């Protein structure tokens, strides 16, 4: 049994109603879906258990609603103690238990093209035999954002990890870190490292690169 | 009042064994109408979450398949604690691992409970992160600002702090007094199972001579205070 989860992000106000959807592959009785609620740096928190039935606390917005194959989480209208990420589970007569990917519901505002920027390795970093290039995308906002590494004649794959900074309490807006790591030799070996940065806000993908050894 | 409190070691070379306990309060093994189930579900670092294991109120276990038969859990009842195993870790075992109480009706006679077929009370969690790596002090990099660094009439420098074992570590910028356009992004756990990550902040470019930026680094599991003044590159 495979819940997916729908949509992958929520951008709303307070005010709004929200509905979320969860699919399952095969019919399902509504009484082994639940509904959990999870905030940056808390344990998951019930919400709706067997499909309809309001855990204890749970404010009368929450709302559940469906059956066979779809259900929905339905806050009433957002409130501004809302915005965190749902998950969907199938708690059935017996294990295993499986979850959906989940939702995430953020805070709408107008479109924010991000800054991009670059980082050379540092020379007390190649002294040590690796080099890591930074790539910075500022203060952006919606959070979808595609960055790609290239290396000269070579789109960059296994060999990088990103970092999301949480919607800003000011602005509401993100921010990522990338960062492609290659060993020493390896870097020395290539000259043009770039930032390609595809997001809603930009008219076009920004590159931001250097060359190696050049300035 | 169930309270469901986790203890354990949490930092394991790779291939060892993992080894959690829960403690149950407010509440019986087997609950009152036979109903209670205990889980252990664990979120790795930016997923979403992952069931473990059970032992219900008759001690049957059931496990996750996709671990093969890594995983046992056992029971205390004298002491009403569960204890996990997990046998050869790797770097894909690296997750937040939760004790859960679940219910499911299991008496005909009996009411439906509160929280029926509902993970309903979660312990707070305890991090596991599995590496090879023993408790080392980061090494703070500076990430200079140049012309491949500004956008408008803003320049961006940062710092990375890099192979450091374990979580966490503290950045600031000028002990304190520059936090306006700060971002100080969370870690990410490198193949070699050090962590890593960088603090940026956004300044207007004619800064970058008349004032310095500092990064003020502390990670207190190995007691390393770093500063790291960060200079522009001029070329
Ligand atoms: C891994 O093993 C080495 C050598 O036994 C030890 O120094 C290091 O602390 C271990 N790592 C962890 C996370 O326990």
């Amino acid at each position: 049994i495979v819940l997916t989860q729908s949509p992958g992000t929520l951008s709303l106000s307070p005010g709004d109603r929200a509905t979320l959807s969860c699919r399952a592959s095969q019919t399902i009785a509504s009484t082994y879906v639940a509904w959990y609620q999870q905030k940056p740096g808390q344990a998951p928190r019930l919400l709706l258990h067997q499909g309809y039935n309001r855990a204890t606390g749970v404010p009368d917005r929450f709302s559940g609603s469906g059956s066979g194959t779809a259900y929905s989480l339905t806050i009433s209208s957002l409130e501004p103690d809302d915005f965190a990420v749902y998950y969907c589970q199938h708690f059935g007569t017996s294990p295993p238990y499986s979850f959906g990917q989940g939702t995430k519901v953020d805070i709408k505002r107008t479109v924010a093209a991000p800054s991009v920027f670059i980082f050379p390795p540092s020379d007390e970093q190649l002294k040590s035999g690796t080099a890591s290039v930074v790539c910075l995308l500022n203060n952006f906002y919606p959070r979808e954002a595609k960055v790609q590494w290239k290396v000269d004649n070579a789109l960059q794959s296994g060999n990088s990890q990103e970092s999301v900074t949480e919607q800003d309490s000011k602005d509401s807006t993100y921010s990522l870190s990338s960062t492609l790591t290659l060993s020493k030799a390896d870097y020395e070996k290539h000259k043009v490292y770039a930032c390609e940065v595809t997001h809603q806000g930009l008219s076009s993908p920004v590159t931001k690169s250097f060359n190696r050894g050049e300035c | 009042q169930v309270q469901l409190q986790q203890w354990g070691a949490g930092l394991l070379n790779s291939s060892e064994t993992l080894s959690l306990t829960c403690a149950i309060y407010g509440e019986s093994f087997t609950g009152s109408w036979n109903d209670q189930l205990w889980n252990w579900i664990r979120q790795p670092p930016g997923k979403g979450l992952e069931w473990i294991g059970e032992i219900d109120h008759s001690e049957n276990r059931r496990y996750q398949p996709s671990l093969k038969g890594r995983v046992t859990i056992s029971v205390d009842r004298s002491k009403n604690q569960i204890s996990l195993k997990m046998r050869a870790v790797s770097v894909a075992d690296t997750a937040v691992y939760y004790c859960v109480r679940g219910r499911r009706a299991t008496q005909w006679w009996a009411v439906e409970p509160p929280a029926n077929y509902g993970f309903d009370v979660w312990g707070q969690g305890t991090p596991v992160s599995v590496s090879s790596a023993s408790t080392k002090g980061p090494s703070v990099f500076p990430l200079a600002p140049s012309s491949k660094s500004t956008s408008g009439g803003t320049a961006a420098l940062g710092c990375l702090v890099k192979d450091y074992f374990p979580e966490p570590v503290t950045v600031s910028w000028n002990s304190g007094a520059l936090t306006s356009g700060v971002h100080t992004f969370p870690a990410v756990l490198q193949s070699s199972g050090l962590y890593s990550l960088s603090s940026v902040v956004t300044v207007p470019s004619s800064s970058l001579g008349t004032q310095t930026y500092i990064c003020n680094v502390n990670h207190k599991p190995s007691n390393t205070k770093v500063d790291k003044r960060v200079e522009p590159k001029s070329c």
